[PDB]
């Protein structure tokens, strides 16, 4: 699901410039179990690739 | 006691400090990925 987020809402979050809030949400979700540190890194890297494009 | 090298003078925004605190609570002592995310 997290990956799907950056596959659909990554551009919208980047335009809104809420990438830090998205990372904070990922951290909270990981603290609530589900996802993982590797998942957080993968999602952030996918988000970064959107900005570079 | 160790790491006698003086720290580089780089300033941190309040958002940077708070998010560093959160990421330290998450990743603990893995400063590499913590810095990569910041």
């Amino acid at each position: 699901a997290c990956m799907l987020f950056v596959e659909n809402y990554g551009q919208k979050i980047i335009k809104k410039n809420l990438c830090r809030n998205f990372m904070l949400h990922l951290v909270s979700m990981h603290d609530f179990n589900l996802i993982s540190i590797m998942s957080i890194d993968k999602a952030v890297t996918k988000l970064r690739e959107m900005q570079q494009k | 006691k160790p790491n006698i090298e003086p720290p580089e003078n780089v300033e941190w925004s309040g958002a940077e400090a708070s998010m560093f605190r959160v990421l330290i609570g998450t990743y603990y002592d893995n400063f590499c990925a913590i810095a990569r995310l910041i």
